[PDB]
């Protein structure tokens, strides 16, 4: 009810994030209330090998 | 109740090595660790070889702080044993460091207030403009 | 006459080099009987060496004061003359082959981005798909220009940058 | 001292080849980075990294030994066959003082 | 047979099949056509 | 010494503390989802700057960054 529908893919706009401008599905937008509610999941690894991350709702945007 | 250092404590049976215990340990500082060690057992030393350990609380000491954190973590690994740390300066003053909370800093203890932190997204820091002072490494909030 | 170079037939150094090579070959060719294998090998080698030196001197290729051939690479000097084959058409042949290769590889790597775990397809290739695309790229100049006018190759700035 | 072997411990099949890095469960999941290939290569022989089963490690070593000796024997056979088919070994044999050894013809 | 054909998509295949095809083709072109250094025209 | 910082980008995985070899940082109240901890650097006299806490931090981007500063007996890992 707060973030995008779960299962809907969205992109990232965190300027300092490995995943930037590319799309990734949302695991679960945290409804309990927190500054980084949207947990996005990516298939390709990063330099550290992590697949998921949580971002703020003022950063993510719509689909391509 | 954080326990303080107690001299005249027995030591484990060991022959010797060539690690640590230099001029630094006499005029600058030396670190101390104490832990239960029931069921007299065999252990490994971080700056030596294998040794035996009686039952009942026993105390050790080394040169560098990591040389004792390694033993604390080992003790985590195998059997649940709960050592502590101590500091020593030139004036003989002793300071207790690990664990101050008593619950192993990896776990929170009822309540405290930490420092050296700021509520800001990663990045988004200040450009070198207005940072001419540069105060070594800036806390960005002080 | 271009660049002070002379056609390679009138080069005394070129013919001197050919004679030198033939003498050096014959001096150790005379070591074997006309029936053995090494003798036939040296005979065939001399055959295609004489063929080297004869076939080059046709349609014109300039040799300099050293007598060795010198490739002319400027379009315009290969034109107004007969040197368009030195390096002018080989350029287009390599461009064709390199296009072909890149086109096939790109269409492969694109058609694999749709299925699950494409990484596997990059260590375990789709041999029949690669063979199909290998026998469909020899019209790539047609497909490239019109796929460019199409716009299906420009990514609309949706990639990872730092600045 | 006696002999102790097991019958059909690992069934012969071309499946485990289709999954490179099976011996390393960390690698068998999939090549998400180009480092996967280099770790596949740098760890295929690291028998004690596959699993802590020293029995399986000893079996792997005792098999790789035959795997090496087979290459050794094919190498010696290749040398002998080069000497046999194309070489001046008879010529060298009739006059070893000046004739030089040659066993490779391009 | 199936797992074998699947195995035949890795380094031991094209990368071997390829570059074997290419070495053979180039060597044959340089053998039948002995010494080219410029096009026909 | 080594100026260590902790940004708001954090989940409280308790990993950068069970990985630090010098027991430098603590974890005291944070309002999270399941664990609710945040790291903090109360003391730096013993931090050597090994950047072992930056390797285990899964936050993107990292929650802790060691601002390399000046060296000392503790910062140079000198038993002498
Ligand atoms: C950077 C590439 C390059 C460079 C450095 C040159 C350089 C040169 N060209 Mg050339 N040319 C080029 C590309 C280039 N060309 C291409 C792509 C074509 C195909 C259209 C031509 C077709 C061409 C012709 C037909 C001729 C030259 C000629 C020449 C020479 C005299 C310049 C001229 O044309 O008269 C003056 C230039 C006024 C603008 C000169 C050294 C001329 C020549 O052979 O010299 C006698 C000549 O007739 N060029
Ligand atoms: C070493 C020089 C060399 C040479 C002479 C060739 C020559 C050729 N390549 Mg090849 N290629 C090369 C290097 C080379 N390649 C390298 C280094 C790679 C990267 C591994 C490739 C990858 C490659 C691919 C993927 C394909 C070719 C194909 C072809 C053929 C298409 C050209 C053609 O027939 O026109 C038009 C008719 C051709 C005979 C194509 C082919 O196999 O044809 C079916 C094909 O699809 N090449
Ligand atoms: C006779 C054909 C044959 C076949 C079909 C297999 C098949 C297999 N072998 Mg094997 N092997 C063989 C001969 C064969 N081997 C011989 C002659 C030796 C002695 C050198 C070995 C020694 C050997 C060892 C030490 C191991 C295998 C292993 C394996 C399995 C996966 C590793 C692998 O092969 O990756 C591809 C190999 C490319 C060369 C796989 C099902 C591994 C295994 O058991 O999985 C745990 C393993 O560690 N093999
Ligand atoms: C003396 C050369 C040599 C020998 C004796 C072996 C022997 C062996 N290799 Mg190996 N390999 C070699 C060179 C060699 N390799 C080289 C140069 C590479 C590339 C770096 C590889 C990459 C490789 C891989 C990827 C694998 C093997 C594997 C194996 C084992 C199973 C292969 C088989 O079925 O038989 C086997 C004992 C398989 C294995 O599981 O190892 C136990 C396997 O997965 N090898
Ligand atoms: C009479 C008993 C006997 C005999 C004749 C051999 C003979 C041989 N063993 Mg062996 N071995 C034996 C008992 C025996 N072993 C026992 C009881 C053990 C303990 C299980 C071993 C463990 C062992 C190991 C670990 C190795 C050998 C190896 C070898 C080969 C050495 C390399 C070589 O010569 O190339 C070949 C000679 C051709 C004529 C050789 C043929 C090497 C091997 O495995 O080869 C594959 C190797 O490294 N053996
Ligand atoms: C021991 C390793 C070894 C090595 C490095 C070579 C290397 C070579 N061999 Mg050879 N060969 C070997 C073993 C080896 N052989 C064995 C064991 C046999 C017995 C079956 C042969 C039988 C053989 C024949 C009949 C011929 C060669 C030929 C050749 C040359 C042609 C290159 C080629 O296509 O090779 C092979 C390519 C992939 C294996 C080459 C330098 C050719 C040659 O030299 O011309 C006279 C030739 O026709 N070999
Ligand atoms: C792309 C690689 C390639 C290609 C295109 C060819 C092509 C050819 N090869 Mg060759 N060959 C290759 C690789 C290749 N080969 C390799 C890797 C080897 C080493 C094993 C050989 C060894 C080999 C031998 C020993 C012979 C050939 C022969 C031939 C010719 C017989 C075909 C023919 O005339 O029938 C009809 C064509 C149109 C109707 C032909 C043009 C034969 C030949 O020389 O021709 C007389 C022959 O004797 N090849
Ligand atoms: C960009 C680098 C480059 C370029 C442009 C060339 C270009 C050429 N090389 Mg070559 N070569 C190179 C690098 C290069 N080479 C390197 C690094 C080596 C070392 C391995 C060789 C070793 C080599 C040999 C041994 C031969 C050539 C030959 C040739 C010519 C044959 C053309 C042909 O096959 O007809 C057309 C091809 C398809 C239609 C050609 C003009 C051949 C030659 O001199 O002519 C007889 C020859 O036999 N090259
Ligand atoms: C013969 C001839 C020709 C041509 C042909 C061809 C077409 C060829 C080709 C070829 C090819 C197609 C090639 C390719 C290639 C590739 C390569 C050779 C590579 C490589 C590598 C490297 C070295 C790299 C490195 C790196 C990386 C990996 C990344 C990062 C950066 C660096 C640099 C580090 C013609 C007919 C025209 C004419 C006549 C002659
Ligand atoms: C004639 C000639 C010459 C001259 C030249 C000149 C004068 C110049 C130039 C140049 C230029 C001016 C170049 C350019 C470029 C541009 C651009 C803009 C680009 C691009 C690219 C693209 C478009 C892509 C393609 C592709 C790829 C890569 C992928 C796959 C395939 C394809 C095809 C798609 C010389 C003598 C030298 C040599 C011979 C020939
Ligand atoms: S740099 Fe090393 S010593 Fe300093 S806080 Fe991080 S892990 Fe601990
Ligand atoms: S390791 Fe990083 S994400 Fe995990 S609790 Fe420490 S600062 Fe937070």
């Amino acid at each position: 009810e707060i973030g995008p529908k779960r299962g809907s893919l969205v992109k990232v706009l965190r300027p300092e994030s490995y995943w930037y401008n590319q799309v990734g599905k949302v695991v679960s937008v945290d409804q309990s209330g927190i500054r980084y509610p949207v947990v996005v999941r990516f298939e390709n690894q990063n330099y550290a090998g992590v697949s998921t991350n949580n971002y703020a709702l003022d950063e993510i945007e719509e689909v391509k | 109740k954080q326990p303080e250092l107690d001299p005249d404590t027995p030591s484990p049976i060991f022959g010797g090595s060539t690690g640590g215990l230099l001029r630094k340990a006499q005029v600058e500082e030396f670190y101390v660790i104490t832990w239960e060690s029931p069921k007299e057992q065999i252990f490994e030393m971080p700056t030596g070889g294998a040794a035996i350990m009686r039952k009942g609380p026993n105390l050790l000491k080394f040169a560098r702080k990591e040389q004792c954190m390694a033993l604390t973590t080992q003790l985590r690994s195998k059997f649940r044993q709960t050592p502590c740390f101590y500091r020593v300066y030139a004036d003989g003053k002793v300071q207790y460091l690990h664990p101050k909370d008593g619950v192993y800093p990896e776990k929170v203890n009822a309540g405290r207030v930490g420092v050296n932190q700021n509520m800001r997204s990663i990045g988004k820091n200040v450009d070198p403009i207005k940072v001419v002072k540069f105060t070594g490494s800036e806390p960005f909030e002080i | 006459d271009i660049a002070g170079l002379t056609p390679c037939s009138e080069s005394k150094a070129y013919n001197k080099l050919e004679r030198k090579e033939l003498k050096v070959l014959d001096k150790r060719l005379k070591q074997y009987e006309p029936g053995s294998a090494p003798y036939l090998a040296l005979q065939a080698t001399k055959e295609r060496t004489e063929n080297r030196f004869k076939t080059y001197a046709k349609q014109g290729l300039l040799c300099g004061n050293d007598g060795l051939p010198h490739l002319i690479s400027d379009p315009g000097l290969a034109l107004r003359f007969n040197h368009a084959g030195e390096v002018f058409i080989p350029t287009f042949g390599f461009l064709y082959v390199a296009g072909y290769i890149g086109h096939v590889g790109r269409q492969y790597i694109i058609l694999s981005k749709e299925d699950a775990k494409p990484t596997d397809k990059e260590i375990i290739l789709d041999v029949p798909l690669a063979l199909k695309l290998a026998f469909q790229g020899w019209a790539w100049p047609l497909a490239s220009i019109q796929e460019l006018r199409n716009g299906s190759l420009l990514e609309k700035d949706e990639n990872i940058t730092v600045s | 001292v006696k002999i102790a072997v097991d019958r059909n411990p690992v069934e012969t099949n071309f499946e485990k080849w289709a999954k490179p890095g099976h011996f390393s469960r960390a690698l068998a999941k999939g090549p998400n980075t180009t480092t996967w290939i280099w770790n596949l290569h740098a760890d295929a022989h690291d028998f004690d990294n596959h699993t802590s089963d020293l029995e399986e490690i000893s079996r792997k070593v005792f098999s790789a030994h035959f795997g090496q000796l087979g290459i050794i024997l094919i190498w010696l056979s290749g040398m002998y066959f080069h000497g046999a088919r194309f070489s001046n070994y008879e010529g060298w044999l009739s006059d070893p003082t000046h004739i030089k050894p040659s066993a490779q013809v391009v | 047979m199936k797992d074998f054909t699947t195995y035949l998509s890795t380094a031991p295949v094209v990368g071997l099949g390829w570059a074997i095809f290419t070495s053979g083709l180039l060597i044959e072109i340089n053998r039948f056509f002995p010494d080219p250094l410029v096009f026909s025209f | 010494a080594h100026v260590v910082k902790i940004y708001d980008t954090c989940i409280g995985c308790t990993q950068c503390v069970r990985a630090c070899p010098l027991d430098v940082l603590e974890m005291v109240p944070w309002d999270g989802c399941k664990a609710a901890q945040m790291a903090s650097s109360p003391r730096t006299e013993d931090c050597v700057g090994c950047k072992r806490c930056e390797t285990a931090c899964p936050t993107d981007f990292l929650s802790v960054r060691v601002y390399l500063g000046n060296e000392s007996t503790r910062s140079l890992g000198l038993a002498y």
